[PDB]
């Protein structure tokens, strides 16, 4: 049932490797960039509101100091 | 009232005339760089003057679009003009007519020039004059939803082009196929309904969506 | 009913909360003015009055219809001045207040532009005058105007006294026939406690 | 009912949220399924030989390309009627996604491109619309970006993106009339051996679950981004440990 | 003090990045345009790209000259960095290699692509690459008097244009003499060498003449 | 002799005659105020006096050379803020102030952000702050400075009365020692007559 | 001395003012002269026939078209080095008159073009050297147009007039480098035959007395309109009548 | 002395005339135009000084209606 009889004759696409290969990567990359940008992006933002909430408390922490 | 606007706009265009005179400049600036990066051959010129008239036709009204709005924002204008009793697609309507006859009238007029310079014969400036009437009104209603948008922005010169030019293009296509079948001597006359086509769509269409953007950009 | 009502507006410019909550209905013939604290933020709350600017959340009602809808009526009886002028500097006075409508013929024209203090300089180009006398020309389309609300931001902005005395007096006399003059000033103004309104945007 | 609770903003986030790895995992799946019975399992067109396995890379790219950008029109008009803006959010979740697939979709096209034409770029007419179309999506991308404001940016953004699918037929029609004349072209996007038809399918079906995945987590990045403050925001952090 | 001002310029267009990839789309899309006008014919497209290269390369740069300067006007920033203890030719000098190095290394990066889709061989890619190299500089230096005095003006887009295009038509004849001459296969050391003279005598008196006119523009 | 004298400063912006003849000569450790009338015309006055601005006729003097010869050590020894702040609204408040220099370490930042009422809000980007907050990053570049010339075209623009008071101990501060604070406000300031000195543009 | 009071405002008005009549009517004579001594009584080139009377209308208008920028530099210099205002009134009272010189050389030069090339316009060298002094000349004016405070803008011409000089002789060479690689030019600007030369170098001079009376007419104009509240202009205008 | 025997034939310059005359009408038009405008600027600059101190003698009379 594969068409390719050999499996190292499978990674040589009957002499037109390298364009379907080349275009094989460079799909890859592109989506793997955007899911890393939407991961690291929503780990960045929960980060910095985590780093603006504690500065927040020392905000809370000075208007305690300040009433006693 | 849609009168008033137009005929204002005209007045204030008029009263400093110089600066009209600055996209045909720029315009004519266009057209000389192409020979010097070419050559002076006359068939290489001939047969490439199309496209360096349109994208010079593209460019040059591109870069007058921020006299569309850029002026009432700041003078406070706009807003008032917002609120004339009037529904904000006319005034829309009025700024751009007035834009094309600021800013298309003299490329009109220039195109006995133009047409002297790079070698077209009296049926390739009649071509490219009906061409240009038919197109710098489209140029002016698809410039104007980028205006509108980037007028707000102190760095929109740049962005006004990237959205600009993309709707441009099929008016691109239309008018070099134009002129190409005109320096073969064919009748163009259906180049000229497409692009009479695309002239009316864009101009009932673009008022409408121009006036939410700029309803947008000013609040 | 009171035509100008405004019902639970919200703004946040750049995401900050400038006014929550607040809802004041204008009677005909009162003469609210903003006081509140920050400079900017009233200037925002009058563009939310006139229809510049959309409430984030709320609606702002025009003889019980909202302003998405009433646009041709609603502007046929407004005025509003601006920080900004409104006019243009390449023309002249007179051609920028023969724009906006009537002016021209004596009833209406030259001593409009007379009673904001500008007589004598009617002809002169705007960009040659200075900028309380270009404001000038925006504050003399009140007397030619038939529109019952007028809406101001900083309307007494590098105004001598004597023309602020004239326009409180053009105002109320205003005031006096069911208009409303909805407006923002800094200097503390010469009129009696009585007939005044003040809306306060607080915090 | 509950559509009118899908415009709470920390109700859409957490909708969002259990959308995401359900949805996520079915499209690594019916991807996987998809390109590795293109890649084999399967036979090979007889003139161009072993290079037209590329019609996958292309194809779910490609047609999605203007899937997005037509999902992103949908999305911009909730933002000029009803004035949602969780609507013109969505647009500017979906612009880079259909921007990535525009990119792949060029690529793939130049790399089948050259065993046939000999050069990376021949101007044929459906990689200069789609290249059109990369434009379009950089205008709205570079629009989203420019403002300041990221609500007024939205609504910039639905703006032109009703504009764009306003002029985008017209844009299409001319290009393919543009190599109507000036020479023709070959049947090379859709013109498929049966049998050979199942895998195309399936990865356009798994390219449409990845682009929603995509689109249901950037749409929680930018609601983090918008509401950066309100409380929701806080008990979701408290949470956090 | 020269690299406290070219680090921190640097720092403010990384900032947010998107925007430099502006006009690197802006020359995409005028590289789009000529083959949508003239025809998809690849020895025609062969012949023209030194043209089309050089008019987008100019255009790209001289709608990206805004940013050179405009953004110190409105937040004050010019007027002190007129005022730290350094004369303004450097201050000038730092904000044109910064302007440089964000504008022109997006042309140097985009140059493989725009290089594939123009049928360029490798020579052809190394010749304009170089010559871009040598001469994206030379834009920056030609454009900084004309971003000098327009940017107290609020209509400073087409101006700007005609101020510096007549100035740069001397890299564009010897830059496209460059390719042309790297087309049909040559040496071209001496294109090169006046290219590299102009970029030393264009950065030698360039700084001298925008500081004094920078003056000039805001006073 | 005194280090800054102003000899002749005649104005024309726009062909309109802002002042004419005015000459005054400053001594080490004053604090003169630029009382004016006008609104713009006293900011053209610092602008020329910082050397923005090349007078029409006559000239300004540093230490007994004119303006356009010792510009490498009159910009050593000034510290100017305008109307706008002069920061970059991109960079966050402590790089933006690291641009100017020292700062960096301890003993020159972190209090002197704090001085000005800017405690705790060190690491926000400056576009996500309110605009009196946006001015006392350069109203913060005072304590860090080592200027003996500040010239500030309305320092007080939105601070608070407590921020004030700290501005106005520190400028009095600078006075103690050699150093002259030119400065231009509306407020009326809380420092006794003795001390200030009024250099006041007359039309 | 008096050449210290060559920068009193009113007195180079009345300086101006009768070195206008003089000079103009000198002008006239020597033009007149000049034009009647070469498109008649005179002979005609071999190879053209009597198509060389253009040389007249055009080589005045070539010389001077670039002199007249020239001249236009010492007064840029006068601008900057020693604050000279009036000399930045002299460089936009020049550029308007630099302008139609170059655009009288330009349509002289098409319209002798004509008879040889068979076209209007070929992209020779000369013809491309002065289009771009246009540009040039343009640039100028419209510097000193679109600035409202007309000291600054004077100082901006200046500057932009030095930074074309600078740029002058590398446009120049450039653009005959370029005709030199593409394809040659004939014998045209300054290939005279003798006894045909004195009629256009009176030609010359009287295009230089042309140019001067029109820059010092309008140097009178240009003063007038900075000085018009200054009393002088009210005891002229009184003297008026 | 004419090389022109005719004075009809001198305006037909050798079958080349109407280039030349149409260079000659070209240029004699522009320097018209620079003429009549520098002139007609000169007297529009004198006659707005002129309306200009009517209105300032208008002024005075108005501050003399002031002072009566």
């Amino acid at each position: 049932t594969p068409a390719f009889a050999s499996w190292n004759e499978f990674f040589a696409m009957g002499g037109y490797a390298f364009f379907v290969w080349l275009a094989v990567v460079m799909t890859v990359i592109p989506l793997v960039v955007l899911v890393v940008h939407s991961v690291m992006q929503h780990r960045a933002i929960l980060r910095g509101v985590a780093q603006q909430r504690a500065r927040e408390a020392r905000l809370r922490a000075a208007q305690q100091q300040e009433a006693a | 009232m849609f009168w008033r606007i137009f005929r204002l706009e005209l007045r204030v265009a008029f009263r400093h005339s110089a600066e009209i005179a600055n996209p045909l400049w720029f315009f004519l600036i266009v057209i000389t760089l192409f020979p010097l990066s070419i050559g002076p051959e006359p068939q290489l010129l001939a047969r490439i003057a199309p496209g360096i008239i349109w994208v010079a036709a593209l460019l040059s009204s591109l870069l007058a679009l921020e006299r569309l709005f850029r002026d009432d924002l700041q003078d406070g204008s706009l807003e008032q003009l917002m609120l004339l009793p009037l529904p904000l697609p006319a005034v829309v309507l009025a700024k751009v007519m007035a834009h094309w006859m600021v800013t298309g009238l003299p490329l009109l007029i220039l195109s006995p020039l133009v047409a002297m310079l790079l070698g077209m014969d009296v049926y390739g400036w009649q071509v490219m004059a009906l061409t240009l009437l038919l197109g710098t009104p489209t140029l002016g209603f698809l410039g104007a939803p980028g205006v509108a948008l980037t007028v707000g922005l102190k760095r929109g010169g740049v962005l006004l082009s990237i959205l600009v030019l993309p709707l441009t293009i099929p008016l691109l296509i239309f008018a070099t196929a134009a002129m190409d079948a005109a320096s073969m001597h064919l009748p163009v006359d259906g180049y000229l309904a497409i692009l009479g086509a695309l002239l009316a769509g864009t101009a009932t269409l673009s008022p409408f969506a121009t006036a939410a953007a700029l309803r947008i950009s000013i609040q | 009913m009171g035509m100008l009502e405004a019902r639970e507006l919200l703004c946040e410019r750049d995401e900050r909360t400038l006014f929550s909550g607040l809802s004041f209905t204008l009677n005909a013939g009162e003469w609210v003015q903003i006081t509140g604290s920050n400079g900017a933020g009233k200037t925002t709350l009058l563009r939310l009055l006139t229809g510049l600017s959309r409430p984030d959340a709320g609606e702002v009602l025009w003889q019980g219809q909202p302003l998405h809808q009433v646009r041709d009526s609603y502007h046929q009886n407004l005025l509003w001045i601006g920080h900004q002028p409104g006019i243009k500097t390449r023309l002249t006075a007179l051609e920028n207040l023969h724009f906006y409508h009537r002016d021209g013929d004596t009833a209406q024209c030259l001593e409009a532009l007379a009673q904001a203090g500008l007589a004598g300089f009617e002809d002169i180009p705007v960009n040659q005058l200075s900028a309380g006398q270009q404001r000038r020309v925006a504050l003399a389309r009140l007397w030619l105007t038939r529109a019952t609300l007028w809406i101001l931001d900083e309307p007494f902005t590098a105004i001598d006294v004597n023309g602020v005395d004239r326009l409180t007096q053009r105002m109320a006399q205003h005031t006096e026939q069911g208009g409303i003059v909805i407006l923002t000033t800094h200097q503390p103004l010469n009129v009696a406690e009585s007939k005044i309104r003040r809306i306060s945007l607080t915090q | 009912k509950t559509l009118h609770q899908l415009a709470i903003p920390p109700r859409l986030y957490q909708i969002c949220g259990w959308f995401i790895p359900w949805l996520a995992i079915a499209s690594v799946v019916v991807l996987t399924v998809g390109w590795i019975w293109g890649f084999g399992f399967a036979p090979a067109d007889y003139q161009q030989g072993n290079s037209y396995r590329i019609i996958y890379l292309h194809v779910p790219a490609a047609i999605w390309s203007m899937g997005i950008y037509a999902s992103m029109a949908v999305a911009a008009f909730i933002g000029l009627v009803w004035q949602m803006k969780m609507a013109n959010l969505a647009v500017a979740a979906m612009a880079p996604i259909g921007a990535v697939f525009t990119f792949i979709a060029l690529v793939t096209g130049s790399a089948w491109g050259k065993p046939m034409w000999g050069t990376w770029w021949v101007w044929d007419a459906r990689l200069t619309s789609e290249l059109v179309l990369l434009f379009l999506y950089v205008g709205v991308i570079a629009l989203w970006h420019a403002f300041d404001d990221r609500r007024l940016a939205g609504r910039a953004a639905g703006i032109l993106v009703l504009i764009g699918v306003v002029n985008l037929p017209i844009i299409h029609y001319s290009v393919e009339w543009w190599n109507t004349l000036h020479q023709g072209s070959t049947r090379m996007q859709q013109s498929i051996d049966p049998a050979m038809r199942s895998p195309l399918r399936w990865s356009i079906f798994g390219f449409l679950l990845l682009s929603a995945t995509l689109t249901l987590m950037r749409m929680r990045n930018l609601i983090l981004l918008m509401e950066k403050r309100r409380p929701w925001v806080s008990e979701l952090i408290l949470k956090r440990g």
